[PDB]
RNA sequence: AGGGGAUCGAAGAUGAUCAGAUACCGUCGUAGUCUUAACCAUAAACUAUGCCGACUAGGGAUCGGGUGGUGUUUUUUUAAUGACCCACUCGGCACCUUACGAGAAAUCAAAGUCUUUGGGUUCUGGGGGGAGUAUGGUCGCAAGGCUGAAACUUAAAGGAAUU
């Protein structure tokens, strides 16, 4: 990645799942990021405002991505009293 | 050619080699 | 956080339970599964009404950040939520797929057919598993209006609901096209719950 | 998930007696051991042999083929078997 | 699933879970100090006895033997601990 | 084997769905609609061709058929769409019969909910 | 009978992680399985582990980072010496830069990197990429 | 005269996706060459194989030729493209677009001390198909590529240096050689290393950004 | 290759199954391979109970039936009865008429 | 070797068919055991999948146990129950239905945790024939069983799926 100096020499720095925190591939089709809006006092969101949470092919096949995001949302504050730690 | 009588002609001229060698 | 006044209104919450959004919900269950309050006996189970709204109010959020209003695909193959997203997609512009899927949509770039949604709205998982397994080649997001006993396969946000009455269906979608409305849209008011009769959502049989 | 073969560190008499057995199904080996080039193999496991041909003969070749092989039988001077060599060109079985 | 924490879990799941295949190896019996229908005593008994049990007056049967948890005799009191 | 084929049965589709007036359930008018309106090659496809649009003409005058819905039917369903004779009532809204929930409904909306006039039952 | 428990210990880490679990349940848990959850913990494969002290052998539950990617034990523990670790960290590892050969030294339980470091060697327990 | 389908063929013919490698970021199914043939002008365009593969008909038998082309950069970029065409002329084109189509980013790194830009790979990857199991082995520098002759040019193209391999399996099946070794360059990306462990910002995809400025009005 | 993941047969959990006799063949087969099927008919055949009746005593005419398991071998009921050999799809669907 | 020998049936008799058919089909029919004692020790003896052990993901059903039903039956007054049944729950069992990993594929609860190769351990194989043959021991009343080669020969033989 580096020379042991700057010049980064690593083209493509691939982004980790934020469920796994495992590389999602440059071919890693079924890999989505949903943009979730960041809402104004009671009504409208920011349009180009977001919170960006990617969530990679594996999780979503294995059928734990509706739980995976549920935690996330919870611990963003973006739900309360949803994803339960301790089930 | 069949693996069993293939087998039982084997077993025949055993037999019958026995016989011949006790002599 | 949120403004914390979306909070469960008690004229939302009486008519989920009388869609009965929750007094069916499948006696035999998936192994997920946090959406679940205490089976009742005589075979049934019995939703979080809470958790289903919240997760709700979630879903709008993710229709409502997609900028463009015609890249949210409103699928419904099964006859209780045809009407449903037509209406969905005519007040908020979210080009709908009611009635055959037509497979390769989403891939097979050539057919008249071809929309390349940045969100897909699912009423069944199952009986819409084309729409699903098609977005899954294009690294789409589906948000689901799943039962408890419907599968969680290559399905993020899921709203879970009934699948049985038609009412749930309708009420459903109805309450996630008022939602997203609200934000940055014509409901200029969160209050006064815009009483456009959520019978036009209901399939009217013939 | 032991994959058979034993995996102990006091295994190595085991592990050495196992393929001591086994090598012995490799080609090869077997041969070079058991020292078949020294009873078959008119050649006595040599390189080359000397010989004084007996008879003139013409081989048929396989069946895809068809044609007259032009060997020669020639008795062994080293040991005595009897071996039939082919002659390697043209008009060849009229200059051996 | 995915996220857990098996060090807190919840009461729910503990009592369903097998004796053994718990957070850590529990008993779920326990003891009946349980009074006579007859003679007051305060006779200590176990939930899976293996033995009928008989107070100390008379040999009045507390208990029958069965296969899990045992009988007691038509009329008595029992106080779990 | 009067069975007609693709090239007569879609160019009859495509007529019906522009032309539904102008197309009077008899043959030797609609034959001469045809002559007037298409550039058909042959006398006998232009025959057939009219010959299966008043086929058409006549099963769609016993309520509209699957696979044919002209500019007119369209404008039909889009009322009984958005003018659905089922807002007299509210409803949903149901305060006579939403209010017929159980223990565990009850329960539920005890935890979450504010406030309900709900009628209990069991079982 | 279970002929090791650090086998099946760091087996079943690796079943969780190939799945991106968030944490393990590991029953036996010896002194060298704990050891060697901690040699992991410093480079940072693992986040904290919990040790429930029922009166036997007890259990560990372990809190995964999603980082472990290869988990592994060399189950006949071979008298490693330093003139040739080379050897091994050449056939077990992702080339040179990353991953650890865990040693069970005299000095104590180790990697690579450190056995060198002190000049000492001893066996060889596994490794983590 | 592309007039581009597909939103991603709109953005990058406006010039607008910079180059190239926002595509890989963000797991954008590329479904138009042309895309690649604005992105990355400097590509081979390399034929591997072409095999006889005979279909046997009610009368004679149909022989189409199965034409393996690999279309790679020089730096970082190399894509494997298999097409079964009835002509061999026509069947080299089939395959160059689906080679085109299918190009994957390699991570090239050291065999320590850095000195310069990276040479071999960065970890031992391997890749499996059919039984030909390749591995990709990093090497020290200046060795050259240790390889078949077959896979040596598709690293060749790669822009691998310095690479030993271990190709285990019925290795003289060509095309499950190349599939086997065009997955184990790929998976180089997918290994997650100490060097790439810092957690860094999620950034929004082009498609969000350019949301109204793709599909054409 | 293996065609079943059964063997066109039951016994997994015993060792072996007392076989029974082919109903026409005669051949020998193990019972939980033996194709069985209940024949349930009416004594007097779907034609000619109408004279049964009109020329019978005891009006309301119970009209017992008759009852016999015939098990086939596979040979035997390969002959067209119900195995109309499938396709490798439709092999491994259990629903019987 | 003793009983026993009804049925069915190697051998054999015999009628058909056949070009021949000392076979397939028909009728008879010794030996044959079904039984007591003593042998033999091989089977497509098969799940063609060694055992002990750990981890990775829906429904019935066998056995045991725990709760719950104001369910049925229960009458000797209300039933003390008990059993059968219903729901939830485990432990073990014979399984089965959908599938991210594996495999050449057919495929699968292990055939997964395998070039990112190591939990313990036993047995077996190294192209096809020759050949499970010869020989030598060993056991057996015999039939045979166990172990078990080589000369020479050959560019394929074979597995799975496709047209
Ligand atoms: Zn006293
Ligand atoms: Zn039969």
């Amino acid at each position: 990645m580096e020379n042991d100096k700057g010049q980064l020499v690593e083209l493509y720095v691939p982004r980790k799942c934020s469920a796994t925190n495992r590389i999602i591939k440059a071919d890693d089709h079924a890999s989505v990021q949903i943009n979730v809006a960041k809402v104004d006092e009671e009504g409208r969101a920011i349009p180009g405002e977001y919170v960006t949470y990617a969530l990679s092919g594996y999780v979503r096949s294995r059928g734990e991505s509706d739980d995976s995001l549920n935690r996330l949302a919870q611990n963003d504050g973006l739900l309360k009293n949803v994803w339960s730690y301790s089930r | 050619m069949r693996a069993k009588w293939r087998k039982k002609r084997t077993r025949r001229l055993k037999r019958k080699r026995r016989k011949v060698r006790a002599r | 956080s949120l403004p914390a006044t979306f909070d469960l209104t008690p004229e939302d919450a009486q008519l989920l339970l009388a869609a009965n959004t929750h007094l069916g919900a499948r006696n035999v269950q998936v192994h997920q599964e946090p959406y679940v309050f205490n089976a009742r006996p005589d075979g049934v189970h019995v939703i979080n009404v809470g958790k289903t709204w919240e997760k709700l109010v979630l879903a709008a959020r993710i229709i409502a950040a997609i900028p463009n209003p015609e890249d949210v695909v409103a699928i419904s193959s099964r006859t209780y939520g045809q009407r449903a997203v037509l209406k969905f997609a005519a007040h908020t512009g979210a080009t709908p797929i009611a009635g055959r899927f037509t497979p390769g949509s989403f891939t097979n770039y050539i057919t008249r057919s071809f929309k390349e949604p940045r969100l897909v709205i699912v009423t069944d998982p199952r009986l819409d598993a084309q729409a699903i397994k098609e977005a899954s080649y294009v690294n789409i997001p589906v948000i689901a209006l799943t039962d408890l006993d419907s599968p969680s396969e290559f399905v993020d946000v899921a709203i879970p609901c009934n699948n049985r009455g038609k009412h749930s269906i309708g009420l459903i979608w109805y309450l996630l096209a008022r939602e997203v409305l609200r934000l940055r849209g014509a409901l200029v008011d969160r209050t006064q719950p815009w009483s456009i009769m959520p019978d036009l959502y209901f399939y009217r049989n013939p | 998930m032991g994959k058979g073969k034993p995996r102990g560190l006091n295994s190595a008499r085991k592990l050495r007696v196992h393929r001591r057995n086994n090598r012995w199904a490799e080609n090869n080996y077997k041969k070079r051991l058991l020292g078949t080039a020294f009873k078959s193999s008119p050649f006595g496991g040599s390189s080359h042999a000397k010989g004084i041909v007996l008879e003139k003969l013409g081989i048929e070749s396989k069946q895809p083929n068809s044609a007259i092989r032009k060997c020669v039988r020639v008795q062994l001077i080293k040991n005595g078997k009897k071996v039939t060599a082919f002659v390697p060109n043209d008009g060849c079985l009229n200059f051996v | 699933v995915l996220v857990q924490d098996l060090l807190h879990p919840t009461a729910a799941s503990e009592a369903r879970k097998h004796k053994l295949k718990t957070l850590v190896q529990g008993p779920r019996s326990y003891f009946l100090d349980v009074k006579c229908p007859g003679c007051l005593n305060i006779t200590t008994v176990f939930s899976h006895a293996q033995t009928a049990v008989t107070c100390e007056s008379c040999s009045t049967i507390l208990c029958t033997p069965t296969g899990g948890k045992a009988k007691l005799s038509e009329g008595t009191s029992f106080r779990r601990k | 084997g009067r069975v007609r084929t693709k090239t007569v049965k879609r160019a009859s589709k495509a007529l019906i769905e522009r032309y539904y007036p102008k197309l009077t359930l008899d043959f030797q008018t609609n034959k001469r609609l045809c002559d007037e309106i298409a550039t058909i090659q042959s006398k006998r496809l232009r025959n057939k061709i009219a010959g299966y649009t008043t086929h058409l003409m006549k099963r769609i005058q016993k309520g509209p058929v699957r696979g044919i819905s002209f500019k007119l039917q369209e404008e039909e369903r889009e009322r009984k769409d958005q003018y659905v004779p089922e807002v007299s009532a509210l409803d949903l809204s149901r305060s006579n019969g939403v209010l017929n929930v159980d223990n565990q409904t009850s329960d539920l909306v005890k935890s979450l909910g504010l406030k309900l006039p709900l009628s209990v039952i069991n079982v | 009978t279970r002929s090791s428990v650090l086998a099946d210990a760091l087996n079943a880490i690796n079943n969780a992680e190939k799945t991106g679990k968030r944490q393990v349940l590991i029953r036996p848990s010896s002194k060298v399985i704990i050891k060697f959850l901690q040699v992991m913990q410093k480079h940072g494969y693992i986040g904290e582990f919990e040790y429930i002290d029922d009166h036997r052998s007890g259990k560990i539950v372990v809190q995964l980072n999603g980082r472990l990617n290869k988990c592994g034990v060399i189950s006949p523990r071979f008298n490693v010496k330093i003139g040739d670790i080379e050897k091994w960290t050449a056939n077990l590892l992702p080339a040179r830069q990353f991953g650890y050969v865990i040693l069970t030294t005299s000095a104590g339980i180790m990697d690579h990197e450190e056995a060198r470091r002190k000049h000492v060697s001893g066996k060889i327990l596994g490794f983590v990429y | 005269g592309w007039v581009p389908v597909t939103k991603l063929g709109r953005l990058v013919k406006a010039g607008k996706i910079t180059t190239i490698e926002e595509i890989f970021l963000h797991s954008l199914p590329v479904k138009e060459f042309q895309i690649i043939d604005t992105l990355l002008p400097g590509l081979q365009d390399e034929v591997m194989n072409i095999k006889p593969v005979q279909k046997q008909t009610r009368a004679g038998q149909r022989t189409r030729f199965k034409a393996v082309v690999v279309v790679g950069d020089s730096n970082g970029h190399v894509g494997l493209g298999i097409k079964t065409a009835k002509e061999v002329a026509g069947a080299i084109r089939a395959g160059i677009i689906i080679a085109k189509l299918s190009v994957i980013p390699i991570r090239r790194g050291y065999w320590g001390t850095n000195l310069g830009q990276p040479h071999s790979l960065a970890t031992k990857t391997t890749g499996k198909c059919g039984s030909v199991t390749v591995r990709l082995i990093p090497a020290p520098r200046g060795s050259g590529i240790v390889a078949s002759p077959a896979v040596k040019k598709l690293l060749q193209l790669a822009g691998v240096e310095d690479v030993y391999t271990q190709s285990n399996g019925k290795t003289r099946t060509l095309e499950n050689t190349l599939k086997a070794a065009f997955v184990a360059i790929g998976n180089t990306y997918g290994f997650l290393t100490p060097n790439l462990w810092a957690e860094q910002p999620l950034p929004v995809s082009p498609l969000d950004i350019y949301s109204d400025e793709a599909s054409a009005q | 290759p293996k065609k079943r993941a059964s063997n066109g047969r039951n016994k997994k959990g015993r060792g072996h199954v007392k076989p029974v006799r082919c109903v026409n063949c005669s051949k020998s087969i193990p019972k939980d391979k033996a194709i069985k099927r209940m024949a349930i008919r009416n004594i007097v055949e779907a034609a000619a109970v109408r004279d049964l009746s009109e020329a019978s005593v005891y009006p309301e005419y119970a009209l017992p039936k008759t009852y016999n398991k015939l098990h086939y071998c596979v040979s035997c009921a390969i002959h067209a009865r119900i195995v109309r050999v499938r396709s490798r799809e439709d092999r491994k669907n259990r629903a019987p008429p």
